[PDB]
DNA sequence: ATCAATATCCACCTGCAGATACTACCAAAAGTGTATTTGGAAACTGCTCCATCAAAAGGCATGTTCAGCTGGATTCCAGCTGAACATGCCTTTTGATGGAGCAGTTTCCAAATACACTTTTGGTAGTATCTGCAGGTGGATATTGAT
DNA sequence: ATCAATATCCACCTGCAGATACTACCAAAAGTGTATTTGGAAACTGCTCCATCAAAAGGCATGTTCAGCTGGAATCCAGCTGAACATGCCTTTTGATGGAGCAGTTTCCAAATACACTTTTGGTAGTATCTGCAGGTGGATATTGAT
């Protein structure tokens, strides 16, 4: 008995996602393709942010991704920044940035 | 006697705090403020500690982003010193008080 | 009068993270005023969620739900 | 018992960064992210089905919702992974 | 069949201003208004029940929803009207 | 058979609101008092706006309420303006308002 | 060009309703550019709803739904 | 030869346009803009008359409110003349730019 | 202060687009009676974790002094932007015909749902032993600011 | 440029909170297999309304001239606000205690779903009349602006 995730070639839990869909009352019926497609998208996105966050972690000589690495990866990425424009990542801080006019001398 | 010029330490502080992620408001004082405000809405309330921390993380993130918009309003006015009218203009444009 | 627990140095520090170099003396009272309004709005909603659930304890989730309501989604506390 | 995407986020982490770990606070943020995107996508799908008097949410509604919710490049790629997983799943069992 | 709140709006208009008409475009705006408020209120009650792991949307979820959505006084009165209509309804064969 | 709207003493259709809650997938079940309460809330808000829009039409020497009037009623009212803070009323226009600094020096 | 069809007098009339008294000569091009980003965002979503319903005609509802998810609800055009 | 001073007619215009609700952009030119933009997302598209008008009410309501914010930014800077930087600052703070 | 040029307003008028009153048909909707299922309030209570007391401490707030340099006030003037025209390009109206295609309706089957079982698994409770890195330390290097 | 006070970088290192390794249990999740019900794609198409002309109308945009007045550059200086310093308080930390109250398991009926049958209604369509007010003309007078 293969898992539906297996059948789909996915890491994310297709059976869970199908279940959460039904429980959420989004519609009277949930087609079998719905959770597969959705689990794939979720997996792709967590892969996209973990790729960038792991990079920020290396650039800071670290082996463990912490919240600051997730914030750096997101705010430094035009699209993830937009997708999460109204989101606050706890303990993420902000991006180093000082307005030019504030710098000394000329 | 050694003394850094005005603005040098302020810049040092900016690089310092933009580099870290720790909360900037003292813990206990923030906790009493939350309990005071909640209390004025409903007596006998209890708070999970993580509820107090969720509130402090949201409050500081909101203020920092607010000061950024305020800094931009000051600069727009040929100033490097933020003032109340900068905070007020940033909130009006944000739609926090038409 | 706990709003005065939100000290001048705490406000300067928040401003520095926000990239601010110079602060007018009237900014500290303005900021306390702004913080207070922000907390009143979030706590009001968080507590409304508490009472609805018939609880006497405000949870992290109540706050997280109150925050999402205001368009201030927070990641990290079960939300 | 409370569910979490942790074990799955962790599997994906080792695919992209084999020698990198993740603190629990960060995992907590990742879990909030997956839940948030799940709801936003399912929500658009939901309204999309209603606007069209459909009572069923299929991969199609999920696809349009993804196009509606994600910015240019994340969408194009997400749509591929999704279509690719549906196609593969359909040719099995 | 295209449903609309137009008639019930017109009825409410006469109780408030018996000698005042309303334009079609204005009626369309009002209909948009009742739909919007219905969806915002229903949606919040929805989340309310879900958060508390409940299957049913009672008048209690509608009340909290109203408290969450409406500004001070509007809420005070909307609650009053609400409790009143459910009270009168319970007392009637 | 006396309608539920009549029983609860309302003009708004309680039956319609019930049917609408169910078909919107807001929850598996919908209590009996829910559509009553909700219908009454929708009614009250409709009265509140029509009353104010009516006054605005009066104050403009008109008997027919048009979009302009709904806008004036809404934007001149602190509570409704907030409630509809992110709503555009077609053909509503804006409130007459000139920043004082732009007025003739005199 | 079509974006150039949105004339200076129209942009002026718009600014007047916004209570604007003096207008810089560069505003007109700035505005056209802003109007265009706006419509592309809205139309993009409207069209996406058109294609989902398998239609070749953008309907008022399509636009209304597009505006609503962009946080710009519009009353008066159905729903 | 009569002649109104600079600012007098503009002020008169403000009062005239804040009283009315009519669209201020020409319809056909606007319609051409909309169809052209749509052509880039999907070819051979038709538009209901109400769709276009919906698009026009939303756009004008959006530009007008943005002009109010821009005006506040010009005034904050001690000017009575709006410039591109006033629009940019207003959009930046609104979350439409950065 | 006087006074000509214009804009603005108020009273009244009429044509007509749009609001309105009547009749009729009707399917979807709303109420009503009844048998069956069930969500979630009750009552009891295991047990997490919130409120609170305690003692030590040094991180960090408060308050002052001092003077660097920013903001606010002021003045000057180049030239941009507004007002007013003369011109004429093209938006707007509106009649009306084709015909795209939105929308209604009949079909019919792949796919969903409901039900019954078995097998798999992620979350948890109990223990136990690694390890990434926060934070202290010393000293070499780099930044800042007076001369 | 030189030179001295200070901050800043980082290699080195260790303490340990937090991450990780594992055996165990297990209710809920997840998959397999049927029989049963149906949502909505598919094809045909009527009729709504979108794209298109045609065409005098003339409204409204565009190019030009003139100069008023605003924006931006340059000056000055009173005093706000930053940097540094002393003093010492109150937050942070470590931690154990009582118990409020959040949450798990069980019992059970008030209220919801699922049907079936009858009845009431709101929306679609005509067909015909009614009217609020937009738009036009006057004459009054307020406003703007040169003198």
């Amino acid at each position: 008995a293969k898992t539906r995730s297996s059948r789909a070639g996915l890491q994310f839990p297709v059976g869970r996602v199908h279940r959460l869909l039904r429980k959420g009352n989004y519609a009277e019926r949930v087609g079998a393709g719905a959770p597969v497609y959705l689990a794939a998208v979720l997996e792709y996105l967590t892969a996209e942010i973990l790729e960038l966050a792991g990079n920020a972690a290396r650039d800071n000589k670290k082996t463990r991704i912490i919240p600051r690495h997730l914030q750096l990866a997101v705010r430094n990425d035009e699209e993830l920044n937009k997708l999460l424009g109204r989101v606050t990542i706890a303990q993420g801080g902000v991006l180093p940035n000082i307005q030019s006019v504030l710098l000394p001398k000329k | 006697p050694h003394r850094y010029r005005p603005g040098t330490v302020a810049l040092r502080e900016i690089r310092r705090y933009q580099k870290s992620t720790e909360l900037l408001i003292r813990k206990l004082p923030f906790q009493r403020l939350v309990r005071e405000i909640a209390q004025d809405f409903k007596t006998d309330l209890r708070f999970q500690s993580s509820a107090v921390m969720a509130l402090q993380e949201a409050s500081e993130a909101y203020l920092v982003a607010l000061f950024e918009d305020t800094n931009l309003c000051a600069i727009h006015a040929k100033r490097v010193t933020i003032m109340p009218k900068d905070i007020q203009l940033a909130r009006r444009i944000r739609g926090e008080r038409a | 009068d706990n709003i005065q627990g939100i000290t001048k140095p705490a406000i300067r520090r928040l401003a520095r993270r926000g990239g601010v170099k110079r602060i007018s003396g009237l900014i500290y009272e303005e900021t306390r005023g702004v913080l207070k309004v922000f907390l009143e709005n979030v706590i009001r909603d968080a507590v409304t969620y508490t009472e609805h659930a018939k609880r006497k304890t405000v949870t992290a989730m109540d706050v997280v739900y109150a925050l999402k309501r205001q368009g201030r989604t927070l990641y990290g506390f079960g939300g | 018992r409370k569910e979490s995407y942790a074990i799955y986020v962790y599997k994906v982490l080792k695919q992209v960064h084999p020698d990198t770990g993740i603190s629990s606070k960060a995992m907590s943020i990742m879990n909030s992210f997956v839940n948030d995107v799940f709801e936003r996508i399912a929500g658009e799908a939901s309204r999309l089905a209603h606007y069209n008097k459909r009572s069923t949410i299929t991969s199609r509604e999920i696809q349009t919702a993804v196009r509606l919710l994600l910015p240019g490049e994340l969408a194009k790629h997400a749509v591929s992974e999704g279509t690719k997983a549906v196609t593969k799943y359909t040719s099995a069992k």
